[PDB]
RNA sequence: GGGGGG
DNA sequence: TATAATGGGTCTGATGCAGG
DNA sequence: CCTGCATCAGAGCCCAAAA
């Protein structure tokens, strides 16, 4: 309670809707979210895969 | 010349006719005894080209010296039989019909 | 409409779809000239639409048109273009090809990294045109047509013909493929080493990229024909020139199984 | 009704040959030979003519007929092209 | 929607 | 390097870890019929005990190998990365561990046997459910993955 | 591995340019019967038959070796393409 | 794969699709469905 | 605008790419109405025509590179360096 | 040799007849051996009693009979005939108007007969009908996914015998009925049944929360007749709701015992679930002029009470094996029979309304064409009628016991999810948990468990022993899954003293949940471990030691084992390998006691006590569906005394009556120089020398000579322009001589065909007009050997037109069949497997001098890499090797039953007894411990393998008890630096052999429309380079290689023709042209009225047809 | 939307 | 060409629609 | 305006594939 939240900051725990995030925080924020949230999965399975792709 | 682009567009009934080498007037396919195509049917050589390379149907003109001739007796052009892969026919509908892609 | 082996006829479904249309058009022309009542012309006209509909996209609207005494929908123009079996994904973005073969793969520890074991009997077919030309230069046969006649019967093959093939394949590479081709290393280039026997010998180090084992896997062989294709294979596609994963950048051809165990 | 159109009178003969054989098979408890039908059809008919009539009566089969499995194989795929060199 | 039923 | 049946070494520590697991399990049963814990709570505590007992027996398997039989084939293949991983080796010399019901919930009863000891038909059957569920998962995934890949090629090909 | 493959990737800005130079050079050699080669008789790639040593028939092998020598020049807009063709067919018949 | 600057002309999108897809097989909203959801 | 790969793939300028992907009739009807011209920019378009793809040895960057030996090269420069 | 059997489990009943699921099902359907008056109403009989009487004249069914087969089984297989019986039916025509009665027996065609072993012969080929699992008819209640506190009642009948019904209770509170995808209020149907508000209130009412919610006043404002018309208007938008018309539709959907059939099992499940009794198999009746309800109200009653915790009401598990039943051969065939019968009935009514209503008999009224076609359709084209798997005897035994969840009435693709593929707790003892396909079909195709049998209702039952007090009776009860859930069932391996349970705590199951229980609580006990698994799984010794995923492969691959000329039974068996051979009906047994009169290669004649001289002919070198040789060999000698059931001949892949799927070889487990890599296998050339893993294979070749419009094809020895070298081995008529060796390219049958108007080209006329040979009337069409095929010609069959007994399909003069045999020695690329799922390709064959060998000089046979074991977790193969080591020196074979087997100490005792023979021989013969044996013992003692400080004999024995021996490398003579596991293993040669799979093509056949190469080895096909393969070439940037694939190596016609010409001329291949399949695409889009235009850079059209398509 | 191999 | 006969026998996600 | 709600178009590769 009484915390400062940027626009596009998750209040709930859960997956963010990329679209809500695109309107709130803009493209670079969405690109950041997608690449990391994908990599999260591959890493958990021991798959080294370069972010560039 | 070299192919740089591919365009796709709607076909007018005029153009569809610009393509066609003949109107298919009969549901016949090939003759049950001779097995040759039935005239004015779906396989007619008079429309779509000769079955044998540089040879007309009845066999008056059988070789390439007449490439481009249309036989008076049987009516078939003497060219490569490969054209049966190329030349289009057409059906003249009595009343117009909608193209289902543009409906459904 | 083609005669198959038995003298029987085989025909494309489009012919039946056209026949339905043609009948209905012709009947409509006849019904008009004879001044049928409006109820009859209306039924005919609506039937004509359905016939056009089945021809262009069958099943799209209404009951799919079927051949009599079969539940199989006739294959319309839309079906030909589209789907896994459609014209695009079957004959356009991929094709069956000439100069190709397949066999069971077997490990070939003795191979160098850029090599594969290739059954000589496979290589003779895959390179058959090359072999014919070379068979004329050393005279094993008077001309190209006669040389081909000698390979037709298997007992007519003399031993000089195998030496002829060795000359042909010199320095050339072949492509090995193991499906599923998940990444670009499902195909790699190898200089073939002719072997007696019916099996392809695969180098141990490339098994990981192919995900090949020897529990009965088979691989396909392809022959790049032109100087351009052959160059592409030897420089870009040769197994020894692709040692690192394009995905992680880590080494792909690396010790495994027995190799690690021994060291 | 036929992809290969047949003269109307000829279609009538074929149906007669069929009709006849069904009679012959119902008394005989088995398929008749060409000869049993040729006799049953009366004068003018030998076994050779019954066979030739049946060859003529054969309808073509679809190139798109599945080769069993029904998943990924068509009959037309097994037919070589004998025309083009 | 059923061409037979409509004609009937 | 070879593999004989004696090469899967049941650690002496196993019997101890099992003795510990059964006395612990009895205390959780008393708290159900004595009304200390719920039905959910009883099941949750049992799974936790057996997970940790499994881990214990694994370290014991690998410690007994490193210290007393460091060239054992299983150990050597596993450690070098030639073949095998800790969990597979644990099933050879240890216990097989907890198995899953056809649904998704885990059985309370584990498989105490190892492949060296051999299972009981009931243990074997209990284990079968999970094997099959994995097989169906894998089968249904390759289609989803395959489809996924084709979309990616189509969106990036240019 | 192709002999001196690392040095060949050194000579070009893009590996695909190497392949093109090699492939075109190999086509030049086959068409003219090798008589335009920049190699000297002891540098010629050789092939071991049952009879004995003969010239390597594989022109792609030849071309990569030639490239290593330095005697080949590669680039864009060096000469109208047709003009090149006649002068080479003049120097080395077919 | 060459541990060096990419050559002009390399078909990079395809390599991206192959690099991402190939591991898909071995992946167990904690697995592959999450990747597809993204 | 953010679209998933499927929607994005279907939206590309190239109608040959889109129609070979999925939703072929829809793709093809909208293209034919629009009178769309495929510029053959990407790979699928060129594969379908059997053309030399715009990648690898087909990239325009490396495609026209010429090779000539110093012996043949000089044997051309001298005739042209005159009137 | 001695056979030592382990295990303490006393198995009360033996396995049932293994094909009984097939034999008993069809015998039950046909009742051919039952006198008609005594036939029960089931199968064919029930079908007739369903289709008849036929109303308007009345055609009534009297009885049917089955004749004898026109041709015996062998004859049918020989002539490409179906093995079948003539069906006749006695029918009486009754005239409803007159009184007239004409009666006759009409011929309905033939019905196929099942052979003794449970298979069929359809057009000459042996076939099997696979049983089908499906949802049992009945009434089910499942929880509604939408409302976490509500339920849906579903009424499901037999497939195609009615609609599915759903009774959801909608959010508004009224109970809705869903039928044929349409929903309406259920109350409306209730009023049609003649129900009044009192009955629904009085019956139900207790749930004032639900009973009042079904009540809708507008519906009650009308008598049962008006409500019946009202519903029909809801159901058929456009049909005038005429009272006879509406009644007819509703009757046919609900009350008609012809269009709506609950099962017989459905009726029982309904009676049991709702606690009512059904007068028949329909949901309602038309009785005394109105409709009287049977099912609907009890189903509503069960649903409402379970919507509020009333005791005794539960949801149904739809995957429970009490609610899923099997449709066996008899039932499947009868459904198709019932369809064909109903179709014939359409014909009866249409003919009973035309051609004079008087001058008609039953023989003229009936056309059997619809019935014959329905039966022929089922047997020829059904998804459940499959080409028999007869690779080896076990193949067919397993095939007949397979269970499919697919087919007409079962899962589709997309359709089947997870619940169905899962192994349900009720699968225990009924459906095998191991034997299933890997991949897309996992869980859909399964195998009947060994002790399981399908009852008359179609539920799989499994045997259990009764337990009274603590005493186990010998009385066995076969239970369905539903009845089993009532009791507490002990494990089969629970200790016994005598007939008494000897343990104070036993391992048992209650509703599948494992539970520890005292002997006072024990109601039943498992018969055996064998009852949990399929027949293939039961053939895996030491199965308790194998991970299931590998055991699966072990099971399935035995199906693929090829019959070997030297085939032997495994040295470690499970004790089932005898029963499988006997039930398979491959071998040959004595009917009664007797004496052997004669023994031949071709036959065995036995003189019994009866005095009758019975001659049993032997099937010799017959070609099975998969081309493996089915061959029987005589095992007795003239004058041998035989008892009832004693062996006479061994079938294929059997040795002295035991299943022999492979050979017993001496194996060393150790890496070998990377020839062992990733499951590859190294073998000793000694195996070929002694003809181990050699198998005979026969391939069948066929050719027709037919009449053409150009003249007759003739099979002749005269073939134009061919040398005598090519024709040397052909007989007078143009057929290859029996016994000739034929190789690829050789002529098998000479044939000529008349040339088309291609009647030799003018180019060809002049050439021939030079060598003075006139161009011949006929061309050479002779049948030749395919690439890679060939062998010895063992048989020829010729069938002409105009020869006694033969008539071919119309137009065909003559058919020739040539049978070619091959002895296949094991070779590099052939695939081997053991019973535990270890499978691999032969990568290297070393000469005997390279094989690792024992100190005493014995070389090993197979070297298997140990890296295959740990990740796979199949250890049964390890114990199999150890027990196999003991057996090599003790000269014995073992029976170790599954889960009651040889355990480690027992194997150790046996291993000690072996060491004495492996060593004591040496110590006597005047040899001591070897120098190298000391070096290994030194290294072994560093490993903790041997006890330090013991004599070498003591230490070698310590290693031998661990199943390890000293092994010398034959390439050096030096020992392997460590002790290696060596022993006897059972390994099979599977049906996948390089000889069959190797294929290559330069150019060949092309497809009609696309002009791309055809597919497959038999067509001389090209390989498919598919989308993912193109991606590979794209990522490499190999543009010219890819373009070759897309043009010159496929459908670019100018290019592929030009390229071949270039290669044979030594030129480089030309730059490609337009692929023909693109032109096809263009023309097909024009056929869709779309204009596709190729443009240049200036946007002008480019003609890719080169003027051919423009006028 | 499909028996076998990878 | 002439009794009269008159109405049929699976599962998912995306997208564009009639409806509280 | 918004939300149910339906209608449609998707659902891995290559090889035997026993018609
Ligand atoms: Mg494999
Ligand atoms: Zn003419």
């Amino acid at each position: 309670d009484g915390d400062y939240v940027e626009a596009g900051q998750p209040l709930t725990r859960g997956a963010i809707d990329p679209h809500q995030l695109l309107e709130a925080k803009g493209p670079e924020a969405v690109e950041r979210y997608l690449v990391e949230e994908i990599q999260k999965v591959y890493r958990a399975q021991g798959v080294k895969l370069h972010d560039k792709h | 010349k070299e192919v740089r682009k591919v365009r796709i567009a709607l076909a007018s009934p005029e153009k569809i006719r610009s393509w066609s080498y003949g109107e298919v007037e009969k549901p016949e396919t090939i003759n049950y005894r001779t097995l040759k195509p039935e005239r004015d049917g779906l396989f007619d050589e008079r429309i779509f080209g000769p079955i044998k390379d540089y040879e007309c149907a009845c066999g008056k003109y059988k070789r390439q010296r007449f490439e481009g001739k249309v036989c008076e007796r049987c009516g078939v052009e003497v060219t490569k039989s490969i054209v049966r892969r190329y030349r289009m026919g057409h059906i003249e509908l009595a009343t117009p019909a909608a193209h289902i892609w543009f409906v459904k | 409409m083609v005669q198959v082996d038995g003298g029987r006829f085989a025909t494309s479904d489009l012919n039946d779809l056209y026949r339905r249309l043609i009948n209905r058009n012709n009947r409509l022309k006849k019904l008009l000239a004879q001044g049928a009542p409006e109820i009859i012309i209306r039924n005919e006209k609506r039937m004509l639409q359905e016939a056009v509909d089945a021809l262009l996209d069958n099943g799209r609207r209404g009951a799919p048109v079927t051949n009599p005494g079969s539940d199989r929908p006739l294959r319309s123009l839309t079906d030909i273009l589209s789907g896994k079996q459609g014209r695009f994904r079957q004959n356009l973005l991929g094709k069956r090809v000439d100069y190709s073969g397949r066999s069971v793969i077997v490990v070939g520890p003795q191979l160098k990294l850029h090599q594969c074991g290739l059954p000589k009997r496979m290589a003779l077919e895959l390179f058959k045109p090359f072999l014919l030309k070379k068979m004329e230069e050393k005279g094993i046969a008077p001309n190209v047509k006669a040389a081909r006649r000698m390979l037709e019967r298997q007992r007519d093959i003399k031993d000089e013909v195998w030496d002829a093939l060795e000359e042909v394949i010199h320095g050339k590479v072949v492509l090995l493929n193991r499906a599923p081709t998940l990444h670009r290393l499902g195909i790699q280039a190898f200089q073939p080493v002719l072997v007696e026997g019916q099996s392809i010998q695969l180098h141990p180090l490339v098994c990981e990229a192919f995900n090949a084992d020897f529990d009965g896997d088979q691989m396909a062989v392809h022959v790049p024909l032109s100087s351009f294709a052959q160059a592409e294979a030897r420089i870009q596609m040769l197994s020894a020139h692709n040692l690192l994963s394009p995905a992680s950048g880590e080494p792909l051809a690396k010790p495994s199984r027995d190799i690690i165990l021994g060291l | 009704a036929r992809t290969i159109r047949i003269p109307v009178h000829m279609v009538e003969t074929i149906n007669k040959l069929s009709r006849t054989a069904r009679q012959l098979q119902q008394e005989l408890g088995r398929e008749p030979t060409y000869e049993e039908i040729a006799e049953a059809m009366g004068p003018g008919w030998d076994a050779k003519r019954v066979e030739e009539t049946l060859k003529i009566a054969q309808e073509p089969v679809s190139l798109e007929t599945p080769i069993g499995d029904e998943k990924d194989s068509f009959y037309g795929d097994f037919i070589p092209d004998e025309h083009l060199p | 929607s059923d061409p037979v039923r409509q004609y009937l | 390097i070879t593999i004989g049946i004696d090469d899967a070494v049941i650690p002496e520590e196993k019997k101890q870890y099992l003795e510990e697991a059964d006395r612990k399990l009895l205390q959780i049963e008393q708290a159900y019929e004595m009304g200390f814990l719920t039905d959910r709570e009883r099941y949750d505590q049992i799974l936790q005990l057996w997970t940790e007992t499994t881990e214990k027996v694994t370290q014991a398997v690998f410690k007994n190998f490193e210290e007393n039989y460091p060239f054992n084939p299983l150990y050597v293949m596993a450690q070098s990365g030639a073949r095998g991983n800790p969990q597979q080796i644990r099933q050879l010399c240890g216990l097989r561990g907890l198995m899953q019901k056809p649904s998704g919930e885990t059985f309370e009863v584990p498989v105490r046997s190892s492949f060296r000891e051999g299972l009981t038909v009931l243990e074997y059957f209990i284990s079968s459910h999970g094997a099959r569920k994995g097989g169906a998962d894998t089968a249904l995934r390759t289609a989803d993955s395959g489809y996924l890949t084709r979309k990616l090629v189509d969106v990036t090909h240019e | 591995a192709e002999p001196g493959i690392d040095k060949l990737f050194g000579m070009v800005d893009s590996k695909y340019r190497l392949t093109v130079v090699v492939a075109k050079r190999a086509q030049q050699l086959l068409r003219h019967g090798f008589k335009n080669t920049v190699l000297e008789p002891e540098e010629r790639p050789k092939m071991q038959t049952l009879e004995g040593l003969f010239d390597d028939p594989n022109a792609v092998t030849w071309a990569m070796k030639e490239l290593l020598t330095g005697r080949l020049v590669f680039g864009e807009n060096l000469v109208p393409e047709d003009r090149l063709q006649k002068e080479m067919e003049r120097l080395y018949p077919v | 794969s060459m541990a060096r600057p990419v050559s002009i002309g390399e078909a990079v999108g395809i390599v991206a699709a192959q690099s991402i897809g190939e591991p898909g097989t071995q992946l167990t909203t904690q697995g592959l469905p999450r990747v597809i959801e993204l | 605008l953010l679209m998933g790969v499927t929607k994005s793939a279907l939206s590309t300028k190239s109608w040959l790419s889109a129609a070979s992907f999925q939703n072929t009739t829809h793709v093809l009807t909208e293209a034919a109405i629009a009178g769309k011209k495929d510029e053959l920019i990407g790979l699928k378009e060129n594969v379908i025509l059997g053309r030399l793809i715009p990648a690898g040895t087909g990239s325009d960057f490396v495609r026209f590179t010429q090779v000539v030996d110093q012996k043949t090269l000089k044997a051309i420069e001298e005739a042209r360096k005159e009137a | 040799m001695e056979i030592k059997r382990f295990g303490r489990i006393r198995e009360v009943i033996p396995l049932p007849p293994l094909t009984e699921i097939q034999v008993e099902s069809y015998r039950r359907a046909l009742q051919a051996d039952v006198p008609p008056e005594k036939r029960e109403n089931v199968g064919i009989q029930a079908a007739f009693r369903e289709t008849f009487p036929i109303e308007e004249l009345v055609l009534d069914f009297l009885e049917y009979r089955l004749g004898e087969p026109p041709f015996p089984q062998d004859e049918c297989r020989e002539k490409d005939l179906t093995y079948q019986a003539p069906l006749y039916a006695r029918l009486q025509l009754i005239h409803k108007d007159t009184g007239l009665i004409k009666e006759d027996e009409v011929f309905l065609g033939h019905i196929p007969l099942m052979t003794e072993d449970g298979s069929f012969i359809i057009n000459g080929a042996d076939r099997v009908i696979v049983s089908q699992i499906h949802r049992s008819p009945g009434v089910y209640f499942t929880p509604d996914p939408a409302r976490p506190g509500r339920y849906i009642a579903s009424i499901i009948p037999l497939p195609k015998r009615g609609p599915w019904i759903d009774l959801e209770v909608e959010p508004n509170g009224v109970v809705s009925m869903k039928v044929n995808k349409r929903k309406f209020p259920l109350v409306l149907l209730l009023r049609v049944l003649g129900y009044d508000q009192e009955t629904l209130a009085r019956e139900l009412g207790a749930y004032g929360e639900l009973v009042q919610g079904l009540m809708d006043e507008s519906v009650f404002a009308m008598r049962p007749e008006e409500a019946l018309i009202r519903l029909f208007t809801l159901l058929r938008p456009g049909d005038p709701p005429k009272r006879d018309k509406a009644v007819a539709y509703v009757y046919g959907l609900i009350a008609d015992p012809r269009r709506y059939d609950l099962g017989e099992a459905g009726r029982y499940k309904a009676e049991e679930k709702l606690g009512i009794r059904l007068s028949g198999r329909t949901l309602a009746r038309f009785e005394d002029g109105e409709f009287k309800d049977e099912v609907f109200l009890p189903t509503l009653r069960y649903l409402f009470a379970l919507t509020a915790g009333v005791p005794g009401h539960e949801v149904d598990d739809i995957d429970h094996l009490g609610n899923r039943r099997i449709r066996t051969v008899g039932e499947l065939m009868t459904d198709q029979f019932r369809v064909g019968l109903a179709r014939l009935a359409r014909g009866v009514r249409e003919r009973m309304l035309m051609g004079s209503e008087d001058s008609l008999t039953p023989a003229k009224l009936v056309n059997s064409r619809p019935l014959e076609a329905a039966i022929r359709e089922f047997f020829s084209r059904s998804q459940l009628s499959q080409f028999k798997d007869e690779t080896n005897p076990l193949s067919s035994l397993r095939h007949k016991r397979r269970i499919s969840a697919l087919g007409p009435g079962g899962l589709t693709r997309e359709r089947a999810g997870f619940d169905v593929r899962d192994v349900h707790r009720t699968h225990y003892g009924r459906i095998c948990p191991v034997e299933t396909p890997e991949g897309a079909n996992i869980g859909l195709i399964t195998s009947l468990a060994a002790y399981a049998r399908v009852d008359e209702l179609g539920f799989i039952r499994t045997p259990y022993r009764r337990v009274v007090g603590g005493v186990v009776t010998d009385e066995v009860v076969y239970m369905t899954a539903t009845e089993e859930d009532r009791y507490t069932i002990a494990q089969a391996n629970t200790p016994l003293e005598g007939n008494r349970i000897a343990a104070e705590r036993v391992v048992a199951r209650r509703k599948g949940e494992p539970v520890i229980v005292s002997p006072e609580e024990v109601e039943f006990m498992d018969v055996s471990p064998k009852q949990v698994f399929s027949v293939n799984t039961n053939l895996i010794p030491f199965l308790e030691h194998d991970d299931a995923n590998r055991a699966l492969m072990g099971s399935n691959m035995q199906t693929q084992a090829v019959p070997l000329i030297r085939a032997q039974a495994p040295v470690v068996m499970t004790g089932l390998e005898e029963r499988v051979v006997r039930d398979s009906l491959a071998a040959l047994y004595a009917e009664e006691d007797g004496e052997v009169a004669k023994v031949d290669g071709n036959r065995i004649v036995v003189r019994y006590e009866d005095g009758r001289l019975v001659e049993y002919p032997l099937r010799r070198f017959y070609r099975s569906n998969q081309g493996t040789a089915l061959d029987q060999r005589p095992r007795v000698v003239v004058g041998q005394r035989v008892r009832k059931g004693d062996l006479l001949a061994d079938g294929p892949a059997s040795e002295n009556g035991f299943l022999a799927l492979g050979q017993n070889v001496l194996v060393a487990i150790m890496p070998f120089d990377g020839y062992n890599f990733e499951d590859a296998i190294v073998i000793s050339e000694e195996l070929l020398k002694r003809d181990f893993y050699t198998s005979i294979h026969i391939e069948r070749y066929e050719i027709e000579a037919r009449d053409t419009k150009l003249g007759p094809e003739r099979i002749t020895r005269d073939i134009p322009h061919l040398s005598e070298a090519a024709l040397r081995d052909l007989d007078e008529e143009g057929v290859v001589r029996i016994g000739a060796e034929v190789k690829p390219g050789d002529i098998l049958v000479g044939r000529t065909s008349f040339k088309g108007e291609s009647e030799p080209t003018p180019e060809e006329r002049l050439l021939r007009s030079i060598f003075g040979e006139k161009a011949r009337d006929v061309k050479d069409t002779s049948l030749r050997v395919p690439p890679g095929e060939g062998g010895i010609v063992v048989r020829t069959v010729r069938l002409r037109r105009g020869d006694p007994g033969v008539e071919l399909k119309p137009g065909v003069r003559e058919v020739v069949r040539v049978y070619v045999a091959q002895k296949r020695k094991l070779q590099v690329g052939d695939k081997l497997a053991n019973r535990h799922g270890n499978k691999g390709v032969v990568a290297k064959i070393l000469p005997v001098e390279d094989m690792p060998h024992l100190p005493d000089g014995t070389p090993v046979d197979v070297i298997l890499n140990p890296l295959g074991v740990p990740s796979r977790m199949n250890l049964g193969q390890i114990l199999e090797t150890h027990l196999g080591l003991a057996g090599y020196f003790l000269g014995q074979r073992y029976i170790s039953p599954i889960f009651d087997g040889a355990k480690e100490p027992e194997i150790k005792e046996l291993l000690a007894q072996a060491f004495e023979v492996y060593f004591g021989k040496r110590k006597g013969e005047g040899f001591g411990v070897d120098k190298r044996e000391v070096e290994v013992l030194r290294r072994a003692e560093k490993l903790g393998l041997v006890t330090p400080g013991k004599t070498p004999e003591e230490q070698l024995k310590e290693l031998f008890l661990q199943g390890k021996v000293v092994l010398y490398d034959g390439r050096t003579g030096e020992p392997i630096e460590g002790p290696i596991v060596v022993g006897q293993m059972f390994i099979m040669k599977l049906y996948h052999m390089v000889e069959d799979k190797m294929h290559a093509r330069s150019t060949g056949p092309y497809s009609l429309i696309t002009q791309q190469p055809l597919g497959g080895k038999a067509q001389f096909g090209g390989q498919r380079f598919g989308e993912m393969e193109v991606w590979a070439l794209e990522a490499y940037g190999a543009a010219h290689t890819l373009q070759e694939m897309l043009t010159l190596k496929s459908d670019d016609i100018e290019g592929r023709n030009a390229a071949y010409e270039a290669i044979i001329k030594g030129e480089d291949v030309p730059e490609p042209s337009v692929p023909e399949s693109f032109r096809v695409l263009v023309k097909e889009l024009q056929a869709l009225a779309l204009d596709v235009q190729t443009l240049d850079e200036k946007d002008n059209p480019v003609d890719i047809f080169e003027g051919l398509a423009s006028k």
